[PDB]
């Protein structure tokens, strides 16, 4: 009866959370990824995705790509500053 | 390394064992890329087996590491094996991502402005498991931190007989002191020269351990490392063309 | 420990390095030849 764009897949190093209701995948639903904290950042959009008239789940410019985890370069348990 | 002291967990989350006919290193960019030194992976290229990369521990004969191989192997197209040490650079394609963790984490390439944490006299960091003066590969990780060399030092250093001279380029710096005895050693190849950017407190690489004399630590010389600020072209160039 | 022909890069087993002018020295790579 109306546009299903699917449950979404899921996003390595990150996490999927629907926003407009529990298991809602049709026409201009909105989901939501977002990276885990801290170690890795999201790179290429805010990760708001919505189910779109062509039936893909479409981010905020228009992608249908997952977003990108990227982790955290250069990170070390070494003291500095001479502690 | 000669002169240094045992990594603790999280030191060198980047450091990893490249281990073949050779003992060598890399170090870990993003989650699925390795760079190393063209000489440590040149002789590799007809071999049937995909190099074997071990992540995430201290110890070098731990049992205990994460298992990554090569995909694709790009040596610069300006390291010439049979001439010199020149362009001393090589990107390894990891077959997957490797998934973060304390001890798995990469290190940052240099930024625009880097150079003003290299300067003369800067501190940088070599980590490895090469030649320790027992005489053996280091069991355990070693790092030692040594300065930045003034290039013409460097250069006239290579310059006294006998050192072949001619042998230190502009793709390369020079750290150690003058009076010799902390150094990156055999088995130390590839490994990262690593600096603090103070402003974001993270780490940078500005080196790839390259070569020195025959004898490491020796007073009258230097290690020579490959200067990858001059390459951030060519790594972006691979990491995109890919 | 070491003889070779002064200014030409020649192996010394898994490492490459440049002989120097005395012919009884060099500078190479950092491998660690596991042979």
């Amino acid at each position: 009866t109306i546009v299903d764009c699917g449950p979404p897949d899921d996003l390595p190093s990150g996490r999927v959370e629907y926003i407009t209701g529990p298991g809602v995948t049709t026409y201009k639903a909105v989901i939501q990824y977002s990276c885990e904290e801290t170690f890795y950042t999201m790179k290429v959009n805010d990760g708001k995705y919505v189910c779109d008239a062509d039936g893909f789940w479409t981010s905020s410019k228009g992608e249908k790509s997952l977003p990108v985890c990227e982790p955290v370069c250069g990170l070390s348990a070494r003291t500095t500053g001479g502690r | 390394i000669y002169g240094g002291q045992k990594a603790k967990p999280g030191d060198f989350p980047w450091q990893v064992l490249i281990l073949g006919g050779t003992t060598a290193a890399g170090a870990l960019l993003y989650d699925n890329w390795v760079l190393t030194a063209a000489h440590a992976v040149y002789e590799q290229k007809h071999d049937a087996s995909a190099l074997d990369i071990r992540m995430g521990t201290l110890k070098r004969l731990s049992p205990h590491y994460t298992q990554a191989w090569s995909e694709a192997v790009f040596i610069h197209e300006g390291y010439t094996h049979d001439a010199g040490f020149d362009n001393d650079i090589a990107l390894i394609k990891l077959n997957n991502k490797v998934v973060i963790n304390s001890n798995i984490t990469p290190i940052c390439l240099p930024r625009k402005e880097a150079e003003s944490f290299m300067r003369t006299d800067d501190i940088g960091t070599a980590s490895g498991w090469g030649l320790t003066q027992r005489g053996f590969l280091a069991r355990n990780l070693m790092y030692v931190d040594i300065p930045i060399v003034d290039h013409q030092k460097c250069t006239a250093a290579y310059e006294k007989p006998p050192y072949p001279r001619g042998s230190v380029t502009a793709n390369m710096l020079c750290a150690g002191l003058e009076s010799g005895g902390k150094d990156s050693c055999r088995g130390d190849s590839g490994g990262a020269l690593v600096f603090l950017d103070s402003e974001t407190e993270r780490w940078f690489v500005g080196g790839i351990v390259s070569w020195g004399s025959m004898n490491c630590g020796e007073a009258g010389q230097y290690g020579v490392y490959t200067k990858v600020i001059n390459y951030i072209p060519w790594i972006e160039n691979i990491i995109s063309d890919f | 420990e070491v003889t070779c022909e002064p200014g030409t890069t020649f192996k010394d087993k898994c490492n490459t390095c440049r002989c120097g002018s005395d012919g009884k020295s060099a500078v190479c790579t950092k491998l660690w030849c596991n042979q």
